[PDB]
């Protein structure tokens, strides 16, 4: 959909414009559910090769909410970017085009007859 | 009719290809595409196509040679058809040969035809070119370029030739 | 909760999604023109870039 | 196979599927799809039986034929454009037979005739790259080139493949087959929504090839080849019958599962466009891949079919086998809808 | 479009279609394959000769080899068929139905 | 997905045998020389939908 | 892990320790051929590694602490109760075999992973190419049926195909009135009630279709009973051998390599072994594996994975 | 045959009652000729003759669907004196149920035949009154 | 090296030659003068034709005539 956007800048991540943007914070909700994805990836490890799912491997349970935190917190930069040029996009494009859009009289609904139908 | 020299062996590699297209046996497919490949450098000679008409003669000459040797030697049943031995390969050889001298029939008689694309029914010699090429034909110094701007194309053609060895001796190994 | 609390965290959440409905009915109509025009930064499909052209004097002068 | 070999040859199907990804020229496009066929013929063909034969010699067939109507449908752009930009093609001749080149490489219905017979006779990485990896290509090859393709045939296409792909999965007791009508049915799924919004195209593409790579992992991680050898899995290891469970359940579109997550955006990209029949019918026939996902769970989780002595042994040994991001997979393959609008980063 | 072009593609279409129906034999399909490479590499020569185009005129010459370059791996998956079996029929090849 | 890496790195893998207004050996020039410099310079930036 | 393709591919070929020493060997024979002793004799001049006699319990003295399980974990078979009930009709006699063919699939396993990996010969005792003939004579007494054997040469097909016959078979001649004379004196209870049609067939298959294989892809060397009490007799007629037949010609690093990692996962090696072919003398139900599984995971030890249990006393589960 | 379905929807209902029933019966004749294309592909008929019989049965078959559809829909459309009217259709598609199990000498095939291509036909005329479109162009 | 160069030309002296003409071949054209001699003859042979230049008035190295001094010179070439 974007893809004339995203052709001057190939294959950057997050671009030069995308440090202008609020990061997430590090108490982020979204990234605080990859963290209990990391937390549930290490349980699983835990469970499917037969160790004591809460004990076993502290540094292996800690470098999978870890590893889940780190990709994730640059998932969510992506995203709120994408986003943030979406809208960006949009209102500059509505701005540029006045005659296209049309600002409604918004009347009140004294004038404005609703057609009534009762239940009975 | 002799300006239709492109013409005339074109149908000649039309022919050649309802020979072999009908499959009577990979030896007279052999023949037939021998014969397809042949005037094949005579159809894109005529262009200015030295080099690269002589290419996909003498390719497909050594491809046709160990397509011979395969055929002999695990693709052979014990009666060989020629072309008229089994009956479904003869009619639709029959069916491709009268359906291309019909079309020929067709555009030589109205001089234009349409099956999807639209096809002119003069020759092609009016759409050469009207100039010279100094001291170079154009598509040898093309070919010559080959190793001068093509640099990716030479490494990806030479690392597919070498990984298809390497996969051939990979799958005729039998364990 | 008090009821002008509630009362007025409805306002918020009624403002809130109230300009949410009606920026995607934007965006809906931003993308209809778009696709319908090409006028904007959206659906710039890629064509050929003009600095591959080789603007220096060729061999024969007819081009 | 030498190891050193098989790197190699793997090396060189990434090769292939990058050099159709990233180059702008279509001889390069087809250079790329020569590469990743020749160099995925040994993957099918690493444990020397008759039936790796059989499958190599149909999918070879198959890719080659595809390959011919490919480097036709360039050479009609040749004509009619004088170029070779991987762009729009510039006839609806050319975009129909790239179109259909791409179909079978895709093997969508009713070129679908090669997947479940290759997919059952290769082993399960093989099948695993076969269903994933191949899936790559000519879906960016499709997203390359939306302006010119034509909107009946690739809805037909897509449509035929969902509705063909639901019915072939149910009479089969074979995994890899199941998993075979399955691929068919969602690559139906991905191509019906790229003329709309490809980045949901891309989506369903990512979130398919995590859900298939999740269940060939466990498939290889058990051992399992067919449903009723995957019957014992209870028995041998009881965590496995939960995690087919939730993967079995994620790949049919319930809710609040991540095979839920394209499904819902596909409607909610083709309901934007007035088309409220098409996404309906599709809506109706996942209940069909649904319905032999929920068979597999039947058999695996949900009750317990009998098992034999001599798993009593396999009781003493732990799994030594490479599990390669097994609960990774897990988890991005079922506990992932709330993170729905990750979708942005694929724009 | 110019004459020729007809008779180029409709030995594209004989050629697939010889491709496209089998006679259960398979090296005369594998030669249905070479047959339509034959057609792709006259087809773009013709037009690459034609509009005189010439720095893709290395362009038939890889597609020339790619077409060996797969035909021979039809090779050297004809006889793993043949040497499973005493013949290379189309119908010892289905014993993946099941 | 057009992982340009082209215009990423750099690199010119394939910029040259797409145009037939390109760099040409020996300066060789094509028959439709300037009705292709004229389009690419017509419908450059513009995108398809406008250029078409 | 410990061997993996990236061993092989930095430098650990396994035909640097692949020298005239690595000879598999197994002594076959019947019940009391004197030969249980023989190879332990083979063992101690040649320098070689003795694996015992594969019973039931051979997999529990692999792994764990190897003390002999309870019966009803490994098994769920007898041998004494299929000497003293040959024709029962819950199955003891097909369960016992399948078990015993399992656990010496387990046992050559070892042998060709100690073997492929330290460069020292194993010897064997009644190896898996010498375990179908006891089936024939449990077919040729009537103690089965024709679905077992079936069941069995569909297990033994998919497991024995993936691995090579060894070096050097030795085979003992010893009659049937020595055996049962040696049966007698030993005086087990159980061990007594054997027939000896039985015995008479473990004969006539060992002599019509185990030698008449196993002659052409391994070595025979046939001693009758008095001359297999002789050490170095048997070792030195090993010891000179002139080694031509067999597959283990044709092998180098690379198939060798695929024979080790099939080898060194005991799962993969054990996973036809117990395939779903549903058949009433071994097929354990529901609910009665559910409550044999359950108790063996309240075996102490066995609960989680081999370091990782604090009942044995394990160190530093939590950093592993 | 995009154009067959369009010289079936450029007449009016209610006008003309045979050269409605012959394009419906083409229409018909082409589906039953796809069927049978399909049919002596993936399934080999023993012999020529057999193929063609096969061919023939299922031409006549969906030529008969479509030749009585179209025949009771419009018959019903013109006795009625309601031309835009999807029980029309509904009758028709009931009638066309009822001759595909006459033909597959089956009644319980019939009536269920009858009940969904009545649903089938009623979706029909219902997409063609409110313009509902199944390939709907990409607009947003 | 010298005792396997021995073995090796004692066993496969074919291959031992070949190796060396092949090494030598890949190394030696950088350890020779003549390359910038083999390029700039190369680059000096005219194909097409020396396109000439609107004289806008200030261009200090580009001649008017064939026989002005001043431009690329190949006495070099006659010399060597
Ligand atoms: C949590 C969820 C994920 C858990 C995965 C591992 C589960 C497991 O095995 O646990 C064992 C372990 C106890 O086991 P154990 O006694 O030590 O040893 C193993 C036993 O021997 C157990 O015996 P066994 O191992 O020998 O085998 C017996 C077998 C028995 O198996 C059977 O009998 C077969 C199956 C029976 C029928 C099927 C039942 C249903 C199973 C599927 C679940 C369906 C519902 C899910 C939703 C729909 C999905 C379809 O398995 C079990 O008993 C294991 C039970 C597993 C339950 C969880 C399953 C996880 C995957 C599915 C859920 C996630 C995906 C979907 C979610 C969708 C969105 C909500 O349990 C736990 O540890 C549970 C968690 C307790 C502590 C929680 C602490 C939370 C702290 C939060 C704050 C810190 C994090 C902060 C993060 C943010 C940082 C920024
Ligand atoms: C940029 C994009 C990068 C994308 C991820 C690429 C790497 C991970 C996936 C590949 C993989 O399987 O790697 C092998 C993998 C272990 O293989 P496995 O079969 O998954 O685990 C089996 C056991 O861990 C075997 O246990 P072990 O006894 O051998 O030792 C445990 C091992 C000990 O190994 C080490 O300590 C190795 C340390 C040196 C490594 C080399 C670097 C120097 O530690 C672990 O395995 C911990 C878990 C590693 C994380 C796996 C998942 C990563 C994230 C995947 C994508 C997540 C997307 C989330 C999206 C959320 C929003 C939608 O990881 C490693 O060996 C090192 C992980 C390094 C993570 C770096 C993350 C940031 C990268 C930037
Ligand atoms: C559709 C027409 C039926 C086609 C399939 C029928 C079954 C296969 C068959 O023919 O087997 C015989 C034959 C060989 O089978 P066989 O070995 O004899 O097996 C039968 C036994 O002998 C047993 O002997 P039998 O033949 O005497 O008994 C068969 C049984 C006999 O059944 C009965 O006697 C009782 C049935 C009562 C009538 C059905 C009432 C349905 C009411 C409407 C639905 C509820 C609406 C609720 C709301 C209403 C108000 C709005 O009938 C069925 O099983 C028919 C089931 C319904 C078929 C259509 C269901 C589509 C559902 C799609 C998802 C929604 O196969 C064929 O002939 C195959 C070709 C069939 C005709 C070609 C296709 C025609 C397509 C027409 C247009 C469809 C448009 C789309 C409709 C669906 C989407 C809206
Ligand atoms: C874990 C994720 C690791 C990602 C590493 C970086 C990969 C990369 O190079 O991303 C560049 C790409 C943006 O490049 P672009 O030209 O927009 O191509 C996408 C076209 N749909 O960015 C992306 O494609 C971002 C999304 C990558 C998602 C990969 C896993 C799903
Ligand atoms: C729109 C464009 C998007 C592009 C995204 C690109 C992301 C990376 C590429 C993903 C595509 C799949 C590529 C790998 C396919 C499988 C490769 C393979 O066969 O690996 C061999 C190996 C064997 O493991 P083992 O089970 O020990 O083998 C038994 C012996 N046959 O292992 C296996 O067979 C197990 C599976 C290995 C690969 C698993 C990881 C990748 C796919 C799952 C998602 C994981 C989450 C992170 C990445 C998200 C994005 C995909
Ligand atoms: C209109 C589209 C179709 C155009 C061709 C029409 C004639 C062919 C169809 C007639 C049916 C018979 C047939 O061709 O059968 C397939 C045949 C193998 O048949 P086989 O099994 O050997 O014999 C028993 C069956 N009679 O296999 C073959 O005959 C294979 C060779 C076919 C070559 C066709 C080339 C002619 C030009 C076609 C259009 C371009
Ligand atoms: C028992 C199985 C399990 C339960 C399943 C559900 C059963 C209950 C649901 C269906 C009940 C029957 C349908 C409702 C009838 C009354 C309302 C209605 O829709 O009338 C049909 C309509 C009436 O005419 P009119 O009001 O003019 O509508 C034209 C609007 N443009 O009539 C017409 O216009 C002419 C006839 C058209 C076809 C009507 C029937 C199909 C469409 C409605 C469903
Ligand atoms: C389960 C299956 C459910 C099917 C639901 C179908 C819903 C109706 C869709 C077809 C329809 O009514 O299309 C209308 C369209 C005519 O509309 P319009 O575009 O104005 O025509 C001018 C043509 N250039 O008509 C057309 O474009 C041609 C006619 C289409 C007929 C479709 C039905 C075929 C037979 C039943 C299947
Ligand atoms: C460095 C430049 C690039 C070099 C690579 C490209 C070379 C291009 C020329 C064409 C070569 C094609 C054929 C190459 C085959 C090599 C492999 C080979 O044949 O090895 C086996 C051979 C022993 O033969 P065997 O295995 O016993 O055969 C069975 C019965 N005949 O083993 C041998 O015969 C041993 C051969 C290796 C040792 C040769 C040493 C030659 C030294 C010459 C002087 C120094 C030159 C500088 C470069 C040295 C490079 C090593
Ligand atoms: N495959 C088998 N079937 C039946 N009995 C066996 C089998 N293998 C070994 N035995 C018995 O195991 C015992 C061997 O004990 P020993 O020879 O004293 O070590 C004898 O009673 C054999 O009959």
């Amino acid at each position: 959909m974007m893809t004339g956007r995203q052709a001057r800048a190939p294959l950057q991540f997050l671009p030069d414009e995308a440090r202008s943007l609020p990061p997430p914070k590090l108490t982020d909700p979204r990234l605080a559910y990859i963290g209990f994805l990391g937390y549930c990836s290490g349980l699983i490890d835990n469970a499917i090769r037969r160790r004591p799912v809460l004990s076993a491997g502290l540094h292996r349970q800690f470098l999978y909410i870890t590893s889940f935190v780190f990709v994730g917190y640059y998932l969510l930069k992506r995203q709120d970017y994408m986003y943030a040029v979406r809208d960006h996009d949009m209102f500059s494009y509505i701005k540029s085009h006045p005659e296209d859009f049309p600002e409604k009289d918004k009347k009140t609904y004294r004038e404005v007859f609703e057609e009534f139908h009762p239940v009975r | 009719m002799m300006t239709y020299i492109v013409f005339i062996l074109s149908i000649i590699f039309v022919m050649g290809f309802v020979g072999f297209s009908s499959k009577p046996s990979p030896i007279y497919g052999g023949l037939g595409l021998i014969v397809s490949g042949g005037v094949g450098c005579g159809i894109v000679l005529n262009f200015g196509g030295s080099f690269l008409g002589l290419m996909v003669f003498l390719i497909y000459l050594g491809g046709m040679m160990v397509v011979f040797g395969y055929t002999t030697a695990m693709a052979t049943e014990q009666y060989p058809e020629v072309w008229v031995s089994n009956k479904v390969v003869l009619g639709t050889f029959i069916t491709g040969l009268l359906m291309e001298f019909l079309m020929v029939y067709y555009v030589l008689k109205d001089k234009e035809v349409e099956i999807v694309f639209k096809f002119n029914g003069m020759g092609d010699w009016v759409i050469y070119d009207t100039g010279d090429s100094g001291f170079f034909s154009e598509e040898a110094m093309g070919i010559a370029a080959l190793y001068s701007y093509g640099t990716w194309l030479v490494i990806v053609t030479g690392w597919s030739l070498l990984i298809g060895v390497v996969v051939i001796m990979e799958i005729t190994r039998g364990n | 909760d008090a009821p002008e609390k509630n009362y007025e965290r409805t306002m918020a959440i009624l403002q809130i999604e109230s300009e949410k409905a009606e920026l995607r009915l934007k965006e809906l109509e931003v993308r209809r023109l778009m696709r319908a025009k090409g006028d904007g930064p959206w659906f710039q499909y890629p064509t050929i870039d003009k600095a591959l052209i080789d603007h220096s004097p060729k061999a024969t002068p007819d081009n | 196979m030498n190891p050193i070999i098989l790197i190699i040859i793997l090396m060189t199907v990434m090769l292939g599927t990058i050099i159709v990804m990233i180059s702008t020229h279509w001889l390069l496009i087809w250079i790329g799809f020569e590469m990743n066929m020749l160099a995925i013929i040994p993957i099918m063909m690493k444990k020397h039986n008759p039936r790796a034969t059989e499958a190599s010699t149909k999918y070879f067939l198959t890719q080659s034929t595809a390959s011919m109507l490919l480097m036709m449908a360039i050479i009609i752009n040749l004509m009619f454009s004088g170029q070779w930009t991987v762009m729009k093609l510039f006839n609806p001749m050319a975009s129909m037979l790239m179109t259909m080149a791409l179909a079978m490489k895709l093997g969508m219905a009713p070129f679908h005739f090669w997947v479940p017979e290759v997919t059952q006779g290769i082993p399960l990485s093989s099948g695993l790259i076969l269903l994933t990896w191949q899936k790559l290509a000519p879906m960016s090859v499709l997203y390359q080139i939306l302006p010119s393709i034509n909107l009946d045939l690739i809805l037909t296409l897509s449509i035929l493949s969902i509705t063909i792909g639901g019915w072939g999965g149910l009479n089969q007791t074979q995994l890899r087959k199941i998993m075979a009508y399955s691929s068919i049915a969602h690559m139906g799924w991905m191509t019906a929504v790229l003329l709309y919004n490809p980045t949901m195209t891309l989506l369903n593409l990512i979130i398919y090839i995590i859900m298939t790579s999740t269940m060939f992992t466990l498939f290889m991680a058990n051992s399992t080849t067919t449903t009723l050898s995957l019957s014992h899995t209870w028995n041998k290891a009881p965590i496995m019958t939960i995690l087919v469970l939730i993967t079995l359940l994620s790949m049919g579109g319930l809710p609040p599962l991540s095979g839920f997550m394209p499904k819902w955006m596909i409607i909610q990209e083709m309901t934007k466009n007035d088309s409220i029949i098409l996404p309906t019918l599709m809506a109706i026939t996942a209940l069909l891949n649904l319905y032999f996902y929920m068979r597999l769970t039947y058999s695996t989780a949900l009750t317990m079919f009998p098992s034999t002595n001599n798993m009593k042994m396999k009781w003493q040994f732990p799994t030594t086998k490479r599990m390669t991001l097994l609960p990774t997979m897990t988890v991005l393959s079922t506990m992932l809808l709330p993170l729905t609008p990750i979708l942005s980063i694929l724009e | 479009m110019s004459l020729v072009y007809m008779n180029i593609m409709m030995a594209f279409t004989v050629s697939l279609t010889g491709l496209l129906m089998y006679r259960s034999h398979l090296m005369s399909s594998l030669l249905c394959l070479e047959g339509m490479m034959l057609s792709l590499f006259i087809l773009a020569t013709l037009m690459i000769l034609n509009s005189h185009f010439t720095l893709a005129s290395m362009m038939p010459i890889i597609l020339l080899v790619f077409a060996a370059c797969e035909a021979a791996l039809g090779l050297s998956l004809l006889v793993m068929v043949s040497n499973t079996y005493g013949t290379d029929y189309v119908q010892n090849l289905n014993l993946l139905q099941c | 997905p057009f992982f340009d890496v082209q215009k990423k790195l750099g690199v010119d893998l394939d910029h040259w045998m797409t145009i037939q207004s390109a760099e040409q050996p020996h300066r060789i020039p094509a028959r439709c020389h300037a009705f292709e410099k004229e389009w690419i310079e017509c419908a450059h930036g513009i995108g398809s939908i406008r250029a078409e | 892990l410990q061997y993996g393709p990236l061993a092989y591919i930095l430098g650990e070929k396994t035909t640097k320790k692949m020298t005239e020493n690595s000879k598999l060997i197994t002594v076959d024979g019947n019940i009391c051929s004197g030969k249980s002793k023989l190879a332990k004799e083979v063992a101690e001049k040649l320098g070689l590694k003795h694996f015992p006699e594969a019973g039931i319990h051979y997999a529990d003295s692999t792994t764990g602490d190897g003390k002999p399980l309870p019966v009803r974990f490994s098994g769920n078979c007898s041998l004494e109760k299929f000497y003293d009930d040959p024709k029962s009709n819950d199955g003891n006699s097909y369960r016992l075999q399948a078990w015993l063919y399992a656990s010496r699939l387990l046992q050559y396993a070892d042998a060709l992973e100690h073997l492929l990996s330290t460069g020292q010969g194993v010897v064997l005792e009644r190896s898996i190419y010498s375990d179908f003939v006891f089936l024939e004579a449990m077919y040729r007494q009537g103690f089965i049926r024709k679905q077992c054997v079936d069941h069995y040469n569909q297990v033994k097909k998919v497991t024995v195909c993936e691995y090579l016959p060894p070096h050097v078979v030795i085979y003992v001649d010893v009659p049937v009135s020595e055996v049962q004379s040696r049966i007698q004196k030993k005086g087990n209870p159980h061990e007594m009630k054997i027939t000896s049609a039985y015995l008479q067939d473990i004969e006539n298959v060992y002599k019509g279709t185990f030698l008449p294989e196993m002659s052409e892809k391994c070595e025979v060397l046939q001693y009758s009973a008095w001359e297999a009490e002789d050490a170095e007799k048997v070792v030195e007629d090993i010891q000179y051998l002139k080694y031509d037949k067999g597959p283990w010609l044709d092998q180098d690093d690379r198939k060798l390599h695929n024979l080790r990692m099939l080898v060194q996962d005991k799962l993969e090696v054990l996973n036809y072994t117990s395939i779903p072919v549903f058949l009433p003398e071994v097929t354990i139900g529901a609910h009665q594996s559910d409550r044999v599984f359950q108790e063996f995971t309240e075996l102490p030890g066995r609960k989680y994975r081999a370091g990782y249990n604090e009942d044995v006393g394990d160190k530093w589960i939590w950093l592993k | 045959a995009k154009t067959l379905l369009h010289q079936y929807w450029d007449i009016p209902e209610g006008t003309e009652c045979h050269r409605k029933t012959y394009a419906a019966t083409s229409i018909g004749g082409a589906s039953g000729l796809v069927v049978s294309a399909y049919s002596v592909a993936l399934k080999t008929p023993t012999s020529f003759l057999e193929g063609v019989a096969r061919t023939g049965r299922y031409t006549f078959t969906a030529a008969a669907i479509g030749a009585i559809f179209g025949l009771t829909s419009c018959i019903s459309a013109q006795v009625r004196e309601k031309p835009d009217d999807p029980l029309n259709y509904l009758i028709g598609g009931c009638a066309g149920g009822l001759t595909l199990g006459a033909r597959t000498r089956s009644y319980g095939i019939g009536a269920a035949a009858c009940a969904y291509m009545g649903l089938t036909a009623a979706l029909v005329k219902m997409g063609q009154l409110e313009g509902w479109k199944v390939f709907a162009e990409p607009k947003v | 090296v010298a005792a396997f160069l021995k073995n090796v030309w004692a066993k496969e002296p074919v291959l031992v030659a070949s190796f060396a003409i092949a090494g030598l071949a890949v190394i030696l054209p950088t350890l020779s003068p003549y390359t910038k001699y083999s390029l700039m003859i190369n680059r000096a042979t005219p194909y097409n034709y020396p396109v000439p230049l609107r004289d806008d008035g200030n261009m200090p190295d580009v001649p008017s005539h064939p026989q002005d001094p001043q431009g690329p010179s190949l006495e070099w070439l006659k010399r060597l």
